[PDB]
């Protein structure tokens, strides 16, 4: 047999839509900075 | 050309001339303790004046030619000269046989057939790769198409790749209308009037108000829900043949809840059951089989090695057969293959206008096309390579 | 008059001695041949020349699907609806206190010869 | 989200998780960190379970 041509294009897309994804993710999940963040507690954290 | 276009199985005999005669037979006699001494061949049946209490004798079990004697009396009747007329000479024959037929039976078959009919090709083709044939003539873009044959005794999944059977991801299920008319015929009689030997008259019931539930579930609740609504709705007033003929549904509004009918009439049938028979079909494990229905059997078939076919395997299933008529089968059958079929990967269930007669179409419009004046195989070269001949060209 | 009964005093089952396990097989087998089994409320060649039809390669024997994924649900067998129960002897399952009678005094021990 | 027809995790690089629903199934891959919810919430095919994509 043979291959959809609409098939392809679905899979296509659906890679495109999961690429964008993981550009929207990937971004969103360092969009902020900590208040202090871990070697200012540890520079003064005494012991 | 013209040609004996054939249908043996157990319960139909969809016999032709390749001229627009679909004529349905009994390939079974019948012995009616109403009529005396009468083995009524095939059609005799409306012969007889009370076809209550038939005994059945049938030369297909599981749908594999027995006894001979049954099938020889009915071709010869079909044959005849008051059924299609004794013309045999050159009037090659088509004939349809069970996916895996038990070699020596239809083997045997070629053998009588040519050698004791003797006429031009028989061209012995299972019924789906015929159904194949038609689906893919109105279908010519589609490529591989399920012969779901929810026939008599028998339902299979199979893979046609262009006029080709895949005989290894074919799964024959099983349990057919046979099966589903006797199930009914015990759970009636046990339940309530224990007729259970008419069989044909409990068959009109069978397929006068039996369906496939689309909720199982749901629709079980209602039916079993005391006071009208509750679905149910049956009464069929079966016919005792002194009084009629063929039994009837009757209508909503003259259904009696009580049961208690004054007209005499044979006015027992609860419904309920209307769904579950179908819903065996469907829903296995009930009745006691392992096999799976054939939806799964379908998405089963599907999965098989052709990762490019799949897509189109399921955009072409047909579901041709007798049980298939049930309604609710299409919508039903479709429903579940989608939820099992591969969301991206489409899924298109149809079902020929007549799957019954969907065989006898196709082998008539194959008997037409050309290609098989080639292939081909008679007596003219069964008189050569034996029976070698026949198995190679089938 | 009479009760008319203890003159047959058909069951008395102070002696009962329950029918299980394989017993409860034979039955399912019997049940399903009988759904199987055809209009006599042939045969015996269709198994011969099945048994001639044996073999590894794909065939009648090898068509077989199997076991179903979806697991096996429960019916009354006196109404055929959903039955939350099984008769604790032969295994048949049932949905009500009055199913269960109808079944002990009909199917339950009786057709297990 | 969906009825769970499969897991297998592929030290794991991901989990392939296949997942039914009335219009179809799809095959996903998730996230091996993902991978520890899954045994957290004793999720095992045949279950119906609500994975967030974020």
């Amino acid at each position: 047999p043979f291959y959809l041509d609409s098939l392809e294009e679905k899979r296509k897309r659906q890679r495109s839509e999961r690429l964008e994804r993981i550009f929207q993710l990937s971004e969103a999940h360092g969009a902020l900075a900590p208040v202090y963040g871990t070697e200012v507690l540890d520079f003064c954290t005494l012991p | 050309m013209t040609t004996l276009v054939l249908d043996n199985g157990a319960y139909n005999a969809k016999i032709g001339y390749s001229h627009e005669n679909v004529s349905v037979i009994p390939n079974c006699q019948f012995r009616s303790k109403t009529a005396r001494l009468k083995t009524f061949t095939a059609n005799q049946i409306d012969e007889i004046k009370d076809p209550s209490g038939l005994f059945y004798i049938l030369p297909f079990q599981k749908g594999y030619l027995v006894n001979w004697d049954v099938q020889r009396q009915v071709w010869d009747y079909l044959f005849g000269k008051e059924m299609y007329q004794v013309d045999f000479l050159d009037t090659n024959i088509i004939i349809t046989e069970p996916y895996f037929n038990f070699t020596s039976i239809q083997e045997s078959m070629n053998e009588i057939l040519f050698e004791e009919y003797q006429f031009q090709a028989v061209l012995r083709v299972n019924a789906g790769a015929l159904s194949a044939h038609r689906y893919f003539r109105d279908n010519p873009s589609e490529l591989c198409c399920i012969i779901v044959d929810s026939g008599y005794s028998f339902t299979h999944i199979v893979p046609y790749c262009r006029s080709k059977k895949k005989k290894e991801a074919i799964i024959r299920i099983n349990v057919g209308g046979k099966l589903l008319t006797n199930h009914l015929k015990e759970i009636i009689s046990y339940r309530q009037l224990h007729v259970m030997d008419e069989t044909h008259v409990i068959n009109q019931v069978k397929e006068d108000v039996c369906y496939v539930s689309q909720d199982f579930y749901r629709d079980m609740d209602i039916a079993k829900l005391k006071g009208e609504e509750n679905t149910v709705m049956i009464d069929y007033v079966l016919p005792d043949f002194s009084t009629i003929k063929k039994g009837f549904c009757k209508p909503r509004e003259e259904m009696v809840l009580s049961g208690k009918y004054k007209s005499g009439e044979q006015i027992l049938r609860l419904a309920n059951e209307r769904f579950a028979v179908p819903e065996i079909l469907f829903n296995p494990s009930d009745i006691g089989i392992q096999e799976m229905g054939i939806p799964e059997a379908i998405v089963y078939s599907i999965q098989n090695l052709p990762e490019e076919m799949q897509p189109h395997f399921f955009k072409n299933i047909v579901l041709t057969g007798g049980n298939s008529l049930f309604p609710g089968f299409r919508d039903r059958v479709y429903s579940e293959v989608r939820c099992l079929t591969p969301t991206d990967y489409d899924v298109s269930v149809v079902l020929p206008e007549n799957p019954i007669t969907y065989a006898w179409e196709g082998g008539k419009l194959i008997s037409e096309n050309d290609d098989f004046e080639d292939m081909v195989v008679t007596r003219e070269d069964y008189e050569e390579n034996g029976h070698s001949v026949c198995e190679e060209k089938f | 008059m009479v009760e008319k009964k203890t003159s047959v005093r058909s069951q008395d089952p102070g002696q009962r001695r329950v029918l299980d396990r394989a017993a409860r097989q034979r039955r399912i087998n019997r049940q399903l041949e009988a759904l199987e089994n055809d209009n006599f409320q042939n045969f015996q060649a269709l198994l011969e020349e099945q048994n001639l039809s044996v073999a590894e390669g794909p065939n009648y024997l090898t068509a077989c699907a199997g076991p179903p994924s979806r697991p096996q649900r429960p019916f009354c067998a006196v109404c055929g609806f959903p039955s939350p129960y099984t008769c604790v002897s032969c295994g048949a399952r049932y949905c009500t206190v009055r199913c269960l009678g109808t079944h002990q005094e009909t199917r339950c021990l009786k057709w297990t010869v | 989200e969906g009825e769970v027809t499969e897991l297998t995790p592929c030290t794991i690089s991901h989990v392939i998780i296949g997942l039914k629903t009335a219009k179809g199934t799809k095959q996903l891959k998730l996230d091996p960190s993902i991978f520890e919810s899954l045994q957290k919430e004793r999720v095992e095919a045949g279950d119906v379970i609500y994975i967030e994509a974020n």
